[PDB]
């Protein structure tokens, strides 16, 4: 109502579009790394998938940072709509909420920086250890690909003395393509939020710019009315 | 443990390499910071 | 007597130092109002303000009809710009209470004259300072001191006198300032007696920036800021514990209230801290979000219902579960189910808790550590 | 009606529309009175001159008046001296608020700042307070979340919170109700509620039974069977 | 208009624009002294407008039948309909039509915002 | 005071409590007599009437009177001309702050909002205005961090800001000082140090001397040889 | 200051300041009960404003070529210039130089803001061996206030930013220095040579003040020829230019 709450307000948003310009300028810069990244082990993918071309449980993959818009929610939705072993905090707490006797494994901390095979191997060797995975029926990664410069799409695929050794290192290999694309896709999507988020941001200073320069005029007049009516 | 089999191998591969061709990347992928918990009820945080 | 009478000076006065038990949970253990204090309940239009007048008015009952005239307080309640059917509400309320045989009202309301309008709350002093210079205590409540300023400014205004901010008049601070000092709290040369002021302030658009706002904030000894997007969030009564704040403090407070009271203010500031979070709880940090629970979970845990004031017996060990962290495993909402159950348990199978605590004022170790044993003892079953 | 209420001793009704140009007439009045004005502009008198006349508009033990009275609130500023005196004259207190006209969501009461002294369980009893109560504490929830849902998004709120908003906005809207005199404007016919069916459908809704029905199927209807009959009717399109 | 109106016959007055009266009645009072009161404006700027805008009435065939439309304009700075004379003459008159510029600048002409836009009256007026 | 200074040979200090009362009394007089007020409604003569009290508050020959002024800012507002007026004036000035007592120690000074027109090299000397700075670096950049200590934790921070915010909370609370008056309700002894003993005791902490210590070590301390002894002494507990 | 102006000298005149004079003013007005306007200060601020200060100016030689030149200060609460005195002297004046408290209490002295600070006409006044060396300077600090907000992100920001970032930091401890302590242009020029020319980019940033002062040692001892052609010429040859690169760069190695 008052000047110093107006202006206090539009401090806060300047500070919120600053905050958010950072943001996206930070996703700018880690996402050469991240491409990188996923056509590198894309390529290494390409190889290992040949074979099955040629011849014949769920794991589910998130960061634990949020603000990177719909890519927990949409693969919490996917596994759903299929419907559990969670890497990374978030989608193990859309899953946890729902249908919390279905976890069996969760793995955090990881995301903070571009996959590795040594992750990928550690992880692989702690679910033969704990859970087995090698006897299921079935096994499947659910996990998101940057489809677009500007989207994603959730995406699932399957896992089937070489046939031990080779399914063993195939679960290692797929496990890193996946979370490869993943990162790559939190990255691009914490671009374009933070995006739609500076320019909202924006459209609301353009309204508070409003707001304020009428409280201005109307302070003044008021304050120059009390005047006035003293010196009568 | 065949891929953990690789992972140490390929450390063996990696240390062997001269002090000065260990680039910061070659250092990063040995560097894994994952904690696992196993699961309502879990125990306490595991290193990986 | 008169109505402008003359304030009692430096010497006469004693230090406060014993409680205007209002029976409210936000007031007593984190804004302590004393007996000697100037206390502004100050909030915007229809926002519990006349409401905690009301239920401090109300508890004295446990102590009034009692024979030891140094604990019973009498109350004055002054309104001034009120309508007439207002105070008929409000009467028929102390008379429900039975609280009108220690009460007096002082109705100044709006069709009356602006001069009785402005004279009114002077002479209610005077009746209340009658209690005090006779070694009796009394609780002056203003409703509202905005609307007193008001007459005053028809008054100058039409008596030609030139206005000053806001087109009150020059001397507005004069007229609260030699109306609310006249509270004292007087020695046992001049009788023991004590007069305790609660004016009351309306706050357009929550500015206190306001002219006759920012004069009663500076005469007062503290403040209850009472705010609606608390009332509309179920924190009832709305008090800022933030905003509002106490200049006598700890000594107006009771000892076992006060043992509890400094944690729970300690807790709350984190709380107030960390609040801009409060909705992203989860990929907070764990200190930060222990914070927020315990925090959430107390502020919870000071809300009661109107016209239904608490004892301190009841008070402190709700404090000390919410406190000492035995609530962190109850869902918020069913902290409501906790504070009603919880008591009438202690009161059944611990009754000497609560008859110790009331009687010697202090939570000793023998019987703070038999409070744990009987909360640990409650939390489990619920 | 004054005399309706002593002399004749009969129930009355009193329709006051609009009871700020009392003031504002008398404030016209008062400069060339020759007064010195008081705040914004208005009189001196405004909150004793509005008395004289707003003590009279009471029941006494002769007589019951029911009195509804329009208040104008100038440029939205419910701070106004006018208005803000006239708001300690009232048991019952609904502000119209331009914001929620903007958004369709006629009669465009706020529903936070309308107040009744009458709104306390002794009265209208529990279920009716506590659904009254999480009406309210849904609404300001979804009203303290709004610079979020502006700026970053409806995503990152939590669970409870994106079904505390979706739920919000059902309410909001559920709160409209098209009045048979506004047809002619409007064209939407009239809806009349009870109070027990308007008690009932919130509390329904607040228990979640309705989570399966858009929010257009609460726009401008009636009790909750208009809102299922208008999802119907929406589904077979 | 009130002599079409009057005798029988029907007019349309069109006010382009009222703030420019309103601003010209703030000079004539101040000039007098008139004490100021919100937006400067003098406290009797409603009955500058109410006393002009209210001869605009359809008369009964007691009368003759004649009608007087008035189509007021108003200027709102900055887009806010919350000013005092825009607000004072939306509660004498019986309907909006709020043009927006956003609309006006995108290529929607004539930028009539549907929602802000009524008619009080409504159908009453408009061809079966 | 100006007696005691002229008549008596020696330096005093003036108390006044509180500043602001003395602009409002001004205004209240100045709107008795009929001045048209200025701003948001005080006197015209405001600076000058706070100049003929302030600048009688001076050093001469004979002594000095000191003076330590307690300001109300009215609505926070450090902008209201009461306080803005009286800022031109004193050059020294110390905020007790809410906010340093929700978190325990006093004297609940806070160490950056507080500043002084004396913190110079020619003044206090080069030694102390290079403590001092490291201090007020230490202290903002623990206060910059605070959002990612609270979203975050202490782990995401760099090992170097790790050791800032351990410094910084050490720091913090060796600022704290049990007063020789409050021995009384809070039972410690109290203590005075002098300017040495306090520069080089901070001096020794920022050169990460002491990093051995624990926190509690510093919280009611009279310099570092007590610090030492205080740590050694919960140990052996 | 007049009579130096009119008799062909050259006067300073530094008011100190005049917010205090329209307060001033407006007391002598209101107490005269003379009607008031905005923020209860006279009609005529703005004429008595510019009444003092456009009497500053350089004459023509008809009129013996004196001049006097006003530094005019003005208090700002919290920094805000929609004050009303405030903008009349913005408005008067031909410039500003901004000091910003978000900058003083972080260390930075004199705490000028680049951005905002402006100088309308003195750009064609200014010595040209500064010029000629500090062209880039604007461009080079305006980048830096840019890169500030990414900074403390570390590693992930570009090598084309980790250079500005490298940059900006040395050029901002350059531009400060202690009080009473003014410095000739001649060793100006070699010290902003030095930066802009990035030859500091091998020193820590916590070292820059000990450079400069030892730098100013290493010339006036071992390069004062250049010292004095400098302020003797105001001007930098080509082959001044070359000196001085390689004094600035045979000093940086054996730093
Ligand atoms: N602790 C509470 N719990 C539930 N409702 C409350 C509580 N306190 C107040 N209320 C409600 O708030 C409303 C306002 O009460 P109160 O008379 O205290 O307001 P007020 O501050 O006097 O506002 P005004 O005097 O301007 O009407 C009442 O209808 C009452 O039912
Ligand atoms: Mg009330």
């Amino acid at each position: 109502a008052t000047l110093k709450e107006v202006e206090m307000r539009l401090k806060s948003i300047k500070n919120i579009e600053k905050i958010t310009k950072t943001m996206k300028i930070v996703a700018s810069t880690r996402l050469s790394k991240a491409e990188k990244a996923k056509i590198s082990a894309k390529k290494m993918d390409e190889a290992e998938q040949l074979f099955y071309k040629n011849a014949e449980l769920i794991v589910a993959i998130t960061s634990d940072k949020g603000l990177c818009g719909s890519i927990h929610s949409q693969l919490a939705k996917a596994v759903r709509r299929h419907l559990i072993v969670t890497i990374g905090d978030k989608i193990k707490m859309q899953l946890l909420r729902t249908h919390p006797n279905n976890i069996k494994l969760s793995i955090n901390g990881i995301g903070k920086d571009a996959p590795t095979f040594q992750e990928s191997a550690l992880i692989a060797d702690k679910l033969l250890s704990v859970m087995k995975a090698g006897t299921y029926p079935k096994i499947s990664i659910f996990y998101n690909d940057p489809v677009s410069s500007l989207s994603f799409e959730p995406s699932e695929k399957p896992i089937f003395n070489v046939p031990r050794d080779l399914f063993e290192y195939t679960l290692a290999n797929q496990m890193l393509t996946a979370m490869a694309q993943g990162y790559a896709a939190e990255i691009s999507a914490r671009r374009n939020a933070m995006d739609n988020a500076s320019k909202n941001a924006g459209d609301m200073i353009n309204r508070y710019s409003i707001l304020y320069n009428r409280t201005r005029q109307a302070v003044i007049t008021n304050e120059l009315v009390d005047i006035i009516t003293g010196a009568s | 443990s065949y891929a953990a089999y690789l992972n140490v191998a390929a450390q063996a591969i990696r240390s062997s390499l001269k002090t000065e061709l260990q680039t910061a990347s070659v250092l990063n992928r040995s560097q894994t910071d994952a904690f696992y918990t196993q699961y309502a009820s879990e125990p306490t945080p595991i290193t990986k | 007597s008169r109505a402008q009478v003359k304030a009692p000076g430096i010497l006469p006065r004693r230090s406060v130092h014993e409680p205007v038990q209002t029976g409210l949970k936000a007031v007593d253990a984190l804004v302590p109002i004393g007996r000697g204090q100037r206390e502004l309940i100050i909030g915007d239009r229809q926002t519990g303000k006349t409401a905690v007048a009301l239920d401090t008015i109300l508890n004295q009952k446990r102590w009034n009809n009692g024979s030891d005239e140094s604990k019973k307080l009498y109350c004055v309640y002054v309104a001034v710009g009120q309508k007439r059917s207002t105070v008929a509400q409000l009467v028929q309320t102390l008379e429900q209470h039975d609280a009108m045989k220690y009460s007096i009202i002082v109705a100044a309301t709006a069709s009356e004259a602006a001069p009785l309008q402005y004279l009114a709350p002077f002479t209610a002093a005077s009746i209340g300072e009658w209690f005090r210079d006779n070694g009796k205590h009394a609780l002056i409540v203003y409703d509202d001191l905005s609307k007193q300023a008001v007459a005053y400014r028809q008054l100058s205004l039409l008596l030609r006198r030139p206005p000053g901010r806001e087109a009150y008049p020059g001397d507005v601070f004069y007229l609260h300032s030699r109306l609310l000092e006249r509270a004292a709290k007087l020695s046992e040369k001049e009788g023991s007696g004590s007069l305790t002021a609660l004016p009351v302030i309306e706050t357009q658009g929550g500015d206190v920036s306001a002219y006759i706002p920012t004069n009663v904030i500076s005469i007062t000894d503290g403040q209850i800021f009472l705010e609606a997007e608390l009332f509309y969030k179920g924190i009832r009564p709305a008090i800022n514990v933030g905003l509002s704040v106490s200049r006598v403090g700890s000594a107006a407070q009771v000892k076992a209230l006060k043992q509890v009271a400094g944690s729970l203010k300690l807790f709350l500031a984190q709380y107030r801290e960390v609040a801009a979070f409060a909705q992203f709880g989860s990929d907070l940090d764990a200190s930060t979000k222990q914070t927020l629970v315990r925090g959430e979970r107390l502020t919870q845990l000071l809300k009661q219902n109107q016209y239904s004031p608490l004892a301190t017996e009841e008070q402190v060990p709700l404090i000390y579960a919410g406190v000492n962290g035995h609530l962190d495993g109850i869902e918020l909402s069913r902290i409501g189910e906790f504070e009603s159950s919880f008591l009438s348990y202690l009161k059944s199978n611990h009754n000497e808790l609560l008859t110790e605590i009331r009687e010697k004022g202090e939570l000793s170790k023998e019987l703070l550590a038999s409070l744990k044993s009987a909360t640990e003892s409650f939390v489990a079953t619920f | 009606a004054e005399y309706f209420r002593d002399e004749e001793g009969q129930d009355v009704l009193l329709f006051i529309d609009n009871i700020f140009r009392f003031t504002q007439a008398g404030s016209e009045v008062s400069a060339l009175l020759g007064r010195i004005p008081s705040a914004v502009g208005y009189q001196p008198t405004l909150a004793t001159d509005m008395g004289l006349l707003q003590e009279r508009i009471t029941t006494t033990k002769k007589g019951s008046v029911t009195s509804v009275q329009a208040v104008y609130v100038p440029a939205d500023d419910l701070t106004d001296p006018a208005p803000a005196t006239t708001f300690a004259h009232l048991d019952a207190t609904t502000v119209l608020s331009r914001g929620i006209s903007e958004l369709g969501i006629y009669p465009a009461v706020d529903p936070l700042d309308s107040k009744s002294r009458l709104l306390d369980a002794a009265v209208v009893g529990q279920e009716h307070y506590d659904v009254a109560s999480k009406v309210q504490e849904t609404l300001q929830t979804y009203k303290s979340l709004q610079d979020i849902i502006a700026i970053l998004g409806m995503d990152e709120l939590s669970e409870q919170d994106k079904l505390t908003v979706e739920r919000a906005r059902k309410i909001q809207r559920f709160l409209s109700q098209p009045f048979a005199v506004a047809e002619v404007f409007t064209g939407i016919p009239g809806k009349l509620v009870r109070l027990k069916d308007t008690v009932a459908s919130f509390k329904a809704v607040l228990e979640g039974k309705y989570d399966n029905i858009p929010e257009h199927a609460f726009y401008m209807v009636g009790g909750i069977e208009d809102v299922v009959a208008k999802a119907e009717k929406l589904a077979a399109e």
